[PDB]
DNA sequence: TTTTTTTTTTTTTTTTTTTTTTTTTT
DNA sequence: AAAAAAAAAAAAAAAAAAAAAAAAAA
């Protein structure tokens, strides 16, 4: 309908144009009769009628005078909606201060002027001065004047010089002020002051009166002169049940009519500079109750001693507008009760009860009924349907004959929560629930109580039918795997179906088709599955989207043949022709949706229900006690551990062990036989069925029950098996540390006292833990929507060229997420290039969906250049090509669909599910190395002169299947650029001390080494050959300290041994505490030594926080050559000195840390020199946006893998460009923005782009990373702030930039009530858009 | 079991009442908002938030489309806004819509 | 003479400020 | 060697999770 709201400071013109009078008396009521007083609070004529069409003299009642006035009162006659619209105003004879920039703190008006508070406080109230145009005085223009010196400067200069006091003082000061000589005086200042406090207050003040001269306001405007009042219905005078009237809004309003009259008359009357002054300042403190009462000192009272309320009242707290009717409120048409199943249902309908229903539509069913003419008043029919009539029933079938409402869960933690469904009307008094969807609503059947809406308006039917329907909701929003996968019972009864008994009725025959399977199932005559040949068709879509129809013969389970029916024309057989486990059956869901669309996926799943269902019926899956078994080796395996766990006590006793080695040992042992119990007992499960083939024996998979449970993965895991045959491995204490003794015995024999109190321990530290972490998970949840709320896409393409690049990961292990996974459904950046080099393999600018996947898969692609949101150059907004494809979707993302609300609530949904040496190479493959720089020891193998090297296994194709850290100084038996065999120890190291490998060979000479001052001679007293032992700083003398112990290689002439490369000499400095071992005249091989030196939920939370580590990885800001500084100032300076830069940066080390680099380094920026916890905004600040949000990715992914939950990282890529949208200014450069400034990143990018695009120059910028909550405060919609913990800052802030509030934003469009611009309002609003 | 279709409003806030003691409705929280803002549906979050927890002539002429048969409604804007529009006028802070 | 006002019969967290210490230049 | 600016670390102040009778003023 409109576009951005518009803020602004009031005006006496505009004021008086809201305005249409003026109360001149304080009068509300007859008080005698019910009729209002003339140019009261309650007035006639300046506000309206207060009756609907009926003056207050009654001269015209009749709709026909309508607008015109009457003569007698002078009222026009119009409905009284006018008095709730009509403002009024009050003059004020003084100017009366604004109480808001008085104490916003800052205040405004204190530093526009560039005043202290306390002095305009004084001089406000009247008990001070303020010079006005003082001129060629002995007084500054700013200064303030007391009575004393009042009289000094009348006496002095009683001539032209004027100085005022209160108020109109301050008005006259904002008059006569000027805003580009101070403006230009400030950026003089800025420009050449450099003491930083003086440089904050001069740029927020040249940043204030710069925003005000962009604002069309005016400063006397911040000072009130014509007070606007409230109309009267607003400040409602409501009679209690008795002689009283009870607002306080009316009482202060009277309170300052009554002021100013009195001040009025007394200004007639000429009252005395003292009266007249006493008489202002009780109206400003009136006026200020009014506004702000307890703002100023000690408030005023209202019935007996509590505070009355005000404007502010009105606005702030709770019980404020925002936060009293802008929040989680009630619905009516609005119903709750328990669910249940009803299977017969199908996932595009639900159950409600009957009784429901007809509480639901009555005005539905009244409607329908006077279409009918059954009872013409509504009164008759409310009757005829409480009565529950006969009739009654037809209707509300033809109501609900197309008619879809909504259902919820009380805990709406992702979108599916809510739902739309089609009814059917249900007999009894629970909601029956279709089966699947309860999965996606993870609402067991524990007595959850969901709730139900129905939409009113044909567009929300719509919006209901055909967004929020089960339909169009079968994916997950988090990734794209089906969400209406079967949890645990029809999953039993299709893993029952797809199982081989070797030998039973129906095995060894063959069948034309399934249809006579099926005959014969139910006939009896074979079993439910045997290995079989049986003829099947498939169809298949190679074709151009053409159906080929071929036909075989295929051995096949009697029951996998019945299944085979149920399948759709499109799949093949082999995709059925497995166990079926839970995975296995997702992936078959997959596939039915990757190639045929939705309604046969629909169909498809439903027939799968109903037919698993049945059959799981017929199986009579059971479970008994002696369905578990306990191995007899149990009895064995825990003899020989409690033998040795006494074997190992006794040596502890014996003393060659100590009790916590005997303790680790013990509980080695301990799981060790755990593990062998394990495997026993699923040894004993898997395989039990041993039974004749036909023939004579044979040892096949085993049906009992719990094995078919747990393989099936309905549900449980082998942990849980494990602990109901056997042992239940061993419980921690409340302490958290391991208890020596585990479980020894299991759930199906009986639990002594002891264990099951360890274990109840145990039980119940789960189950606090749970409570605590979802609260933690729910206020995490809510700091995440409420961040991302704005987000939305609003852009088809950025057009830009530059994206993040994509690889699958390995932590150096097994690859734990493959590229497939992470790239799927995004659009590429840069096109692929095949190692057929040369070959464009996909375009630039295209998305990637799975036949598009699986091509590069097949084609080896390893890393993928690929388009990103943080990269997208959307003005206020993301292009769809930087987000890609939208899950839950088949399609690429659509315009206005917005995606920071979906992508918060989609990583926080699984935060309930949350958590409160050397390297054998396997793979074979060829040897490549990255951050290379090694050499050939003595003994002929590859040791590594780089901290940060890396190993890669180039596999036989080429891709780096395998990448593993190497430290420094590790052992290679071969080198780069060669083949290793599978399984051959190449990587193998000491982890342990930091070795002094020396680059070069020759002559190891004492080159600054001084004995018994810097170094001490230490005596082994094991084998006799000492080492010179270097001390730290503080145990040697100050003499030795500066003494540093330097290692230089020399030739065997004695000369410095020139490093290749440079022309230093190889010196080899040491830190304190250095056992020296190599002493003079002794030759030394490249690579030898010359010394010997000595996570949960709030984890992912402090990252969204970034906040700083205990010890962060201190990274190299800028490249260059490494140095030494001064030494032991509380920390040791480091400098770099570029080549070519600037060397003059010093950077401040705590030395008590194991350094990394070495003295003579030269190093790129963004290189680690302290190792550890690695922080964020150095790599941003360092390595650049790319790195921190590849790390951030990385470690989340990371966690919630662990877990067992996949997210797609493009949640995380969005969540992450909101967090840094702010930013901090490098230089104006030829904008006018200042150089410290931070501003919002699309402002500052938006305006050096038009500044570029004509001569100018642009500026140089900083991106910032703020943390979530921060960038939360830090946000341009006010409106979204001023619901947001305070109104006063908020709104004066607001109020002086006068902030054009884009409807951009997605709280306010709530707050203030219009449509979302997200989804189909988006669209309408562009219609609007376009209308203006 | 409990529901609500037409009650009482509540003396404070045009919005139903709770609970089963009193005929209230059920409770629409702030994290179901972020849903219904998830999907698309947007004149269902706008209706349930304001004429099915207020305005004179969309509640009036929802009776008159319903009862009709009619299943529309005209959006307009929720006097809330009017309120808190004219509240802040009170105050002199000159905030206007725009075009 | 009547009505309104004044007086007598809770703890935790965060942020803002101020003081002291440390660094730098004269 | 000494003065002054800047840093940061501690402290505390602010925010958020009742009726009856007498005196004074109109
Ligand atoms: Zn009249
Ligand atoms: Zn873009």
């Amino acid at each position: 309908e409109f576009d951005a709201i518009k803020i602004a400071l009031a005006s006496p013109d505009m004021i008086r144009s809201w305005s249409f009078g003026e109360v001149k008396k304080p009068e509300t009521i007859n008080y005698r009769t019910f009729k209002p007083e003339r140019d009261g609070l309650f007035c006639a004529r300046i506000f309206g009628p207060v009756k609907d069409y009926e003056c207050l003299c009654g001269k015209y009642k009749r709709l026909k005078h309508r607008g015109v006035i009457c003569e007698k009162c002078g009222v026009e006659v119009t409905q009284t909606k006018v008095r709730r619209e009509r403002m009024g105003h009050i003059e004020l004879a003084s100017p009366t201060a604004h109480i808001w920039f008085l104490k916003s703190l800052p205040s405004r008006i204190g530093l526009l002027l560039d005043m202290p508070l306390r002095d305009i406080e004084r001089v406000l109230y009247f008990e001070s001065y303020v010079v006005i145009e003082g001129g060629m005085t002995n007084l500054e223009r700013q200064q303030i004047l007391t009575e004393e010196q009042y009289l000094d400067a009348l006496e002095e200069f009683g001539d032209e010089f004027d100085a005022k006091m209160g108020a109109e003082a301050i008005q006259a000061l904002l008059k006569s002020m000027d805003l580009e000589q101070e403006c230009e005086q400030l950026r003089e200042e800025l420009n050449e002051t450099n003491s930083e406090t003086k440089r904050k207050k001069l740029t927020k003040r040249i940043k204030l009166l710069e925003a005000f001269v962009q604002s069309g306001n005016k400063p006397e405007w911040m000072i009130l002169t014509v007070l606007p009042v409230l109309p009267p219905d607003l400040r409602p005078l409501v009679p209690l049940d008795g002689g009283r009237f009870a607002s306080d809004l009316n009482d202060l309003y009277r309170r300052v009519i009554n002021r100013n009259n009195r001040l009025k008359r007394l200004l007639d009357l000429a009252a005395p500079d003292i009266i007249v002054r006493n008489e202002k300042r009780m109206l400003q403190e009136a006026v200020d109750a009014l506004l702000d009462n307890g703002r100023r000192g000690r408030a005023i009272t209202g019935s007996n001693k509590r505070p009355l309320k005000s404007l502010a009242d009105m606005i702030k707290g709770k019980q404020g507008r925002f936060r009293q009717n802008l929040l989680g409120k009630r619905v009516d048409y609005s119903g709750r009760s328990v669910i249940t199943v009803g299977p017969y249902l199908r996932l595009h309908q639900c159950g409600l009860p009957k009784k429901m229903a007809l509480e639901l539509f009555k005005p539905f069913i009244y409607g329908k009924l006077e279409l009918r003419g059954l009872a013409t008043t509504i009164k008759a029919a409310k009757k005829m349907v409480e009565r529950e009539e006969a009739v009654v029933w037809d209707i509300l079938d033809e109501v609900i004959r197309e008619h879809p409402v909504l259902l919820n869960r009380a805990p709406t933690l992702h979108r599916l929560g809510i739902q739309a469904f089609e009814p059917v009307l249900i007999e009894g008094k629970a909601i029956q629930l279709h089966p699947l969807v309860c999965a996606a609503y993870n609402a067991d059947f524990d007595g959850d109580q969901m709730a139900v809406h129905v939409p009113l308006t044909l567009e929300a039917q719509l919006e209901a039918r055909a967004l929020m329907m089960s339909t169009n909701n079968i994916l997950s929003p988090a990734n794209g795997e089906p969400i209406i996968v079967p949890s645990q019972d029809v999953v039993l009864g299709l893993y029952y179906m797809t199982r081989d008994c070797v030998n039973a009725k129906g095995e060894g025959m063959v069948l034309t088709g399934p249809k006579e399977a099926e005959r014969l199932y139910r006939s009896g005559l074979a079993s439910l599955h045997a290995r079989v040949k049986v003829r099947i068709t498939e169809y298949e879509k190679d074709a151009n989207g053409e159906l080929v129809a071929k036909t075989s013969l295929k051995d096949t389970t009697v029951g996998r043949a019945i299944l085979w029916m149920i399948v759709p024309k499109g799949l093949p057989y082999s995709i059925v022709n497995q166990a079926l486990g839970k995975k296995a059956i997702s992936k078959m869901l997959n596939t039915c949706y990757r190639i045929l669309g939705l309604k046969p996926t629909v169909i498809f799943a439903d027939q799968i229900m109903y037919t698993g269902f049945a059959y799981a019926a017929r199986s009579g899956a059971s479970v008994g006690i002696d369905d578990m078994v306990i191995p007899e080796k149990k009895h064995e395996i825990i003899s020989e551990a409690e033998a040795e766990v006494a074997e190992i006590q006794e040596q502890f006793q014996s003393g060659l062990v100590t009790a916590g080695e005997r303790y680790n040992k013990v509980i080695d042992i301990w799981a060790a036989a755990n593990d062998r119990v394990s495997k026993a007992m699923m040894d004993n499960l898997q395989t039990e069925t041993v039974i004749n083939r036909d023939g004579q024996e044979e040892k096949q998979v085993s049906f009992n029950s719990i094995y078919m449970m747990a393989d099936s993965g309905a549900r449980g895991s082998a942990a849980q098996i494990r602990q109901l045959a056997g042992m239940r491995g061993l419980m921690a204490k409340p302490d958290g540390s391991i208890i020596e003794t585990p479980i020894t015995a299991n759930f199906r024999e009986g639990l002594n006292v002891l264990q099951y109190f360890i274990s109840t321990h145990g039980a119940r530290k789960g189950l606090a833990d749970t409570a605590l972490k979802t609260a933690n998970s729910g206020y995490l949840t809510r700091r995440l929507v409420d961040v991302a709320q704005d987000l939305v896409v609003t852009e088809d393409d950025c057009g830009t060229h530059e994206g993040i690049m994509m690889t699958p990961v390995i932590e150096g292990g097994d690859v734990k997420e493959p590229l497939r996974d992470r790239v799927l459904g995004r659009v590429t950046a840069e096109d692929v290039l095949k190692p057929g080099t040369a070959d464009i393999l996909v375009p630039r600018n295209t998305l990637l969906h799975e036949q598009w996947c699986d091509l590069l898969e097949e084609n080896s692609v390893d890393a993928v250049k690929v388009r990103s949101v943080v990269s997208c150059d959307t003005d206020f907004g993301v292009c769809a090509h930087c987000y890609g494809r939208d899950l839950a979707r088949g399609h690429i993302i659509n315009k206005g669909e917005a995606i920071g609300v979906i992508a918060a609530q989609s990583i926080g949904e699984p935060g309930t599910q949350l958590t409160m040496s050397s390297i054998q190479v396997k793979n074979k493959g060829s040897i490549k190395l990255s951050n290379v720089k090694s050499v050939v020891n003595s003994s002929g193998k590859l040791v590594i002169t780089s901290r940060n090297t890396e190993l890669k296994l180039i596999d036989e194709f080429g891709r780096t299947k395998e990448s593993y850290k190497v430290p420094y100084g590790a052992v290679l038996a071969k080198g780069d650029g060669e083949q290793v065999a599978g399984g051959e120890t190449v990587a193998n190291w000491d982890p342990h001390t930091m070795p002094v490998i020396t680059e070069v060979s020759g002559f190891v000479r004492f080159t600054d080494m001084i004995d018994g001052q810097t170094i001490t001679r230490q005596t082994d007293e094991l084998t006799g050959l000492s080492s010179l032992v270097v001390l730290d700083s503080a145990e040697r003398t100050a003499g030795g300290k500066d003494l540093r112990p330097a290692l230089k290689i020399v030739d065997a002439q004695g000369n410095d041994v020139l490093i290749p490369g440079t022309d230093m000499p190889a010196q080899y400095f040491l830190p304190g505490k250095a056992i020296v071992q190599l002493e003079d005249g002794v030759q030394i091989s490249s690579g030898d030594t010359l010394a010997r030196i000595p996570g949960g939920l709030p984890r992912v939370a402090d990252l969204f926080e970034a906040r700083r580590p205990k010890e962060p990885a201190i990274l190299a800001e800028i490249s260059g050559i490494v140095s030494f500084g001064k030494e032991t100032k509380g920390k040791r300076r480091l400098v770099i000195t570029p080549v070519d830069g600037s060397d003059p940066y010093e950077e401040m080390i705590p030395k008590w840390r194991q350094l990394n680099v070495f003295e003579g380094e030269r190093v790129e920026r963004g290189d680690v020199i302290s190792d550890g916890p690695e922080a964020p905004h150095d790599i941003l600040r360092l390595r650049g946006v790319h790195a921190v949000t590849r790390y951030i990715v990385n470690e989340v992914q990371d966690v919630y893998r662990l877990q067992g939950v996949k997210i797609n990282d493009k949640h995380i890529e969005v969540i992450v460009r909101q967090m840094l949208r702010k930013a901090t200014i490098v230089n104006a450069g030829s904008s006018d923005f200042l150089e410290g400034e931070q501003v919002e990143y699309s402002r500052v990018k938006i305006a050096n782009r038009e500044l570029e695009a004509n001569g100018k120059v642009g500026a140089t910028y900083s991106r910032d990373l703020l943390g979530i909550t921060k960038a939360s405060l830090a946000t341009e919609s006010f409106i979204s702030a001023a619901s947001f913990q305070e109104t006063t800052r908020v709104l004066t802030e607001a109020a002086v930039a006068g902030k054009r509030d884009e409807l951009r934003g997605l709280k306010e469009n709530v707050i203030v009530g219009r449509l979302i611009p997200a989804g189909t309002g988006y669209a309408y609003h562009q219609d609007a858009m376009r209308r203006r | 079991m409990h529901a609500r279709s037409t009650g009482s409003y509540s003396l404070v806030t045009q919005q139903p009442l709770g609970g089963k003691a009193q005929f209230g409705g059920q409770r629409f929280g702030e994290m179901e908002v972020w849903a219904l803002e998830a999907y698309g549906a947007a004149y269902t979050l706008q209706e349930m938030l304001t004429v099915k927890s207020d305005d004179v002539n969309g509640r009036t002429k929802m009776y008159k489309n319903i009862v009709d048969g009619n299943h529309q409604m005209e959006p307009g804007m929720p006097e809330s806004f009017n309120v808190l529009l004219k509240e802040i006028r009170s105050l002199g802070i000159n905030i206007e819509l725009e075009d």
